[PDB]
């Protein structure tokens, strides 16, 4: 065992949550063979990650509206890092953002503030 | 292109049949239907000579080049 | 062990090994002198060598 | 949180698995090799992404078996410094508060990213709040409470492998902060 | 007698037998004629398998003094061995199952 | 039957000092070169690497430092910056 | 050479062992990707002119 | 006593040529195999007196 | 290349009687030595 | 939760380096220096000396006494090493050419 990368790449909520939902769809499709510990393993970090996402903002999201919501956010300036966790987490009052954003006064005026935080509101 | 004479050596032969009889000893599925052998190494003499055995060989030269061969393409000659 | 008064166990002496040698068979002389004489695992460490 | 790393290994293939096709038995075996663990390095692994490439599968001698190397893709959870995370408390200790993420549990919020007024309570484990105008020292965290918004500020790991010739901390741990307004319950805001 | 010439090179090993020989002319050209008595002794292990499940049953159904009978069994998963002398019962030939 | 301690017993101890105040002159020297040679391009240590994520930061605390060159017509031809 | 591999426990390499075997499993390499959805190049551009 | 049955009924006993020790009710083998020295080295033989050997 | 340590093999190079192997022997005057050695030269 | 690790370690051989040892090194490699001379004890339990040559923590040869280094009978203790100092240096023998 090897490994070449550590930070390949980054990943939404819900692209995790469309694949563990495939996972599930092949998910007791057949009767269990209890060959081992390994079947529990597997089984309960699933079920785990799964309840955890179930109660996530991120849920009902699709590939076309996610797509198009970050091309909007291209425009605003934002470090990518940035924009995975205004997807993820939904920001609904400005606070958050204030607290999400570094430099957030000095980069941004209150009416970009008011903007992202309109986009995100209504396209989500 | 391939160079390596068609006709399947004996250590070939010897080593395939090795091979096979110890996948057929631990359970494996086998091909060919049997009558009710229970040796696994007439088994796999049966399965050489319907040639369905699933072996590849692959013949190493000695500059490190190599060529693939089908156990089922090889002439397996007295 | 080597004699017939102690249990024995006959020796594949060294014309035998080369005969094995010419018949070219590679794995019957592998079993014959690793598998059903003395074969042992340790464990080594490649840092040290 | 979530990241996505490439791996590479190698995967024995029992004979009696060789009626079915080989992109799934080894892709279940790996799997099962890697699920439900913690590598030293990247973080806690999930479960496989997609298979990349496949070489050869040799035949050793002396085994039946089939032995193939794989590259591929795997994704695992390690959230990134400065990341604001929710999660359930899990229990009260001295040196602070216990949150559990669902599936991880080792996060703990220590008393100095706790807002400062609140240090210490009656003698009880559950920890109190305390602020200035409202909430008169009388408001205290679940053990269990609802997911708390806090902002990682640690992370460490561990080394678990044996000393010592042969014959339980959680090797990955994290430590978040709650004083910045907005954090924690999400009543207060 | 050092290492090299006595021990590496060539060494002493087990399951193999000496006797006399004698001539019988009634035999193929490839075959050999072994005493029960040393069939008895010499024992080679059998894998269990879909193919020759009855015949193995049949074996240590008979024991290990009858000749066409094994001597042990060792369990797929536990790696102790079990010795036929001292069975107490047949029901081990209904406990075989594959490994 | 006892093998003796790592540290057997010696009767000659260390002899005393010699201080002066030319001799802790030199050791401020000392300290200053231990200080100094640390502070300019001949110190060349290991270059910035392993960049962890996007933020924002870097837009301030990156050092910088002029390219050093010495006068090249002493030296071949062949290591250019 | 044969002697070492003799007095090391390991096969020769004339005879039987000078070739290798592979397995004919049916199998698909470098299969169809798992597709991303988020992480899309186009859609990043870094922030610093 | 045998670790698969628990009874206490162990006889040593040996096959053709092999040592070993056996649950007499249930067939198992706990402990097999021994090492003993040979003719080559039993010529060897010295002694020391243990007082010797004990200053 | 000029030797001033020794190791000593293993017991299992070197069974309990050959009583003892004739290499603990010499271990055994080579160690007898070193002491006189030592105690006539202090 | 329990940190991932290899189960499977199994490797080949591919190359052999012959070399010599240096004094402190050997050192390094040894478990107990011997110091004695004698071999058993006084009492008639004749049990081995402790800092003397056959200490059983250089390994055993005895089907019923264990090895302390570990906690392994006879037929599986691979053996361990010790060092004895030599108090006038000396040459080696199969050296002396070189
Ligand atoms: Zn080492
Ligand atoms: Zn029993
Ligand atoms: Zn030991």
């Amino acid at each position: 065992m090897e490994v070449k990368d550590a930070n390949s790449a980054l990943l939404s909520n819900y692209e995790v949550f469309q694949l563990l939902t495939d996972l599930k769809e092949q998910r007791k499709e057949s009767g269990k063979n209890k060959h081992s510990s390994g079947q529990q393993n597997l089984n309960t970090i699933t079920y785990e990650t799964l309840k955890y996402i179930s109660k996530t903002p991120c849920r009902h999201q699709s590939p076309e509206i996610v797509r198009e919501f970050l091309t909007a956010l291209k425009s605003h300036k934002l470090t990518k890092a940035e924009k995975l966790q205004l997807l993820n987490h939904r920001p609904v009052t400005a606070v958050e953002i204030q607290l999400m954003v570094e430099e957030s006064e000095e980069r941004l005026t209150e009416e970009q503030i008011e903007a992202l935080l309109h986009t995100v509101t209504s396209i989500l | 292109k391939r160079i390596t004479t068609p006709y399947m050596t004996k250590y070939e032969r010897a080593r395939v049949l090795g091979t096979r009889a110890l996948q057929i000893a631990m359970c494996a599925p086998v091909m060919v239907e049997l009558e009710g052998e229970t040796d696994p190494l007439l088994i796999a003499m049966k399965e050489l000579k319907a040639r369905k055995i699933p072996i590849i060989i692959r013949r190493y030269l000695p500059d490190g080049s190599y060529e693939d061969w089908g156990v089922d393409e090889l002439i397996i000659t007295d | 062990t080597e004699g017939r008064s102690r249990d024995g166990g006959l020796r594949l002496g060294e014309m035998e090994r080369d005969c094995l040698i010419g018949y070219g068979a590679s794995m019957l002389l592998l079993e014959r002198l690793m598998i059903s004489s003395d074969a042992f695992e340790v464990d080594v460490c490649g840092q040290c060598g | 949180m979530f990241v996505l790393v490439e791996m590479v290994d190698t995967v024995r293939i029992p004979p009696w698995q060789f009626e079915r096709k080989l992109n799934d038995s080894i892709a279940e075996e790996l799997n099962k090799k890697l699920a439900n663990k913690v590598v030293y390095n990247v973080g806690l692994c999930i479960c496989l992404f997609d298979i990349t490439k496949l070489e050869d599968a040799y035949v050793f001698p002396g085994d039946g078996a089939s032995h193939t190397k794989v590259h591929f893709r795997c994704v695992v959870f390690h959230p990134f410094l400065d990341e604001i995370l929710i999660g359930k408390i899990k229990g009260c200790s001295p040196e602070g508060v216990h949150v559990s993420l669902g599936f991880f549990d080792d996060i703990l919020i220590p008393p100095e990213s706790l807002q400062q007024p609140a240090k210490f309570d009656e003698a009880e484990q559950v920890w109190v709040w305390e602020y200035e105008t409202e909430e008169g020292a009388h408001d205290l965290y679940m053990d269990t409470g609802e997911e708390i918004r806090f902002r990682v500020v640690d992370e460490s790991f561990v080394d678990t492998s044996p000393t010592g010739p042969s014959s339980k901390e959680a090797p990955y741990t994290l430590v978040g902060s709650i004083s910045e307004p907005g954090l924690g319950l999400l009543s207060w805001w | 007698q050092g290492r090299f010439r006595g021990n590496l090179s060539g060494k002493r090993v087990d399951f193999s037998g000496r006797t006399v020989i004698s001539p019988d002319p009634n035999l193929r050209i490839d075959e050999v004629a072994v005493p029960v008595h040393v069939a008895k002794i010499l024992t080679f292990p059998e894998k269990v398998n879909k193919a020759n499940i009855n015949f193995l049953r049949k074996l240590v159904q008979n024991g290990p003094e009858v000749h066409p009978g094994a001597n042990f069994i060792q369990q797929r998963h536990t790696q102790m061995k079990r010795f036929l002398k001292y069975g107490n019962r047949e029901k081990m030939a209904q406990e075989l199952k594959y490994g | 039957l006892k093998p003796p301690p790592l540290f057997p017993d010696t009767d000659y101890k260390p002899v005393p000092l010699k201080t002066g105040e030319g001799e802790e002159y030199m050791l401020a020297l000392k300290q200053e070169l231990r200080e100094t040679m640390k502070r300019m391009p001949y110190f060349i240590e290991t270059p910035e690497e392993r960049q962890d994520i996007e933020r924002y930061s870097k837009r301030y605390m990156k050092v910088y430092k002029e390219e050093w060159i010495p006068d090249w017509r002493r030296l071949p031809r062949e290591m250019m910056p | 050479g044969v002697s070492e591999c003799i007095i090391m426990g390991i096969p020769m390499n004339i005879g039987t062992g000078l070739f290798k075997l592979l397995h004919k499993a049916d199998r698909d390499p470098n299969p169809p990707k798992r597709p991303l959805i988020f992480d899309t190049n186009e859609f990043h551009i870094p922030l610093v002119t | 006593r045998c670790p698969d049955c628990g009874s206490t009924e162990l006889v040593e006993d040996s096959h053709y040529s092999q040592s070993q020790l056996v649950c007499s009710d249930c067939g198992c083998v706990v402990t097999e195999g021994v090492l003993t020295t040979t003719f080559s080295d039993e010529g060897n033989l010295r002694e020391v007196t243990y007082s010797r050997s004990t200053g | 290349l000029i030797l001033t340590r020794l190791l000593v093999p293993p017991l299992c190079i070197r069974p309990s009687v050959v009583n003892e192997d004739d290499l603990t022997m010499k271990l055994t005057e080579i160690i007898f030595l070193n002491d006189v050695i030592k105690k006539h030269r202090i | 939760k329990e940190q991932f690790r290899e189960t499977d370690v199994a490797k080949k051989i591919s190359h052999i380096c012959f070399g010599m040892k240096s004094p402190e090194e050997m050192r390094q490699q040894a478990h107990i220096q011997v110091v004695s001379k004698n071999l058993y004890s006084q009492d008639n339990q004749h049990a081995p000396l402790l800092y003397g040559v056959l200490d059983h923590r250089m390994g055993t040869s005895e089907k019923d006494r264990p090895c302390e280094t570990c906690g392994k009978n006879l037929a599986d203790c691979l053996g361990h090493y010790g060092y004895i100092d030599l108090e006038l240096p000396c040459f080696h023998v199969g050296y002396f050419r070189a």
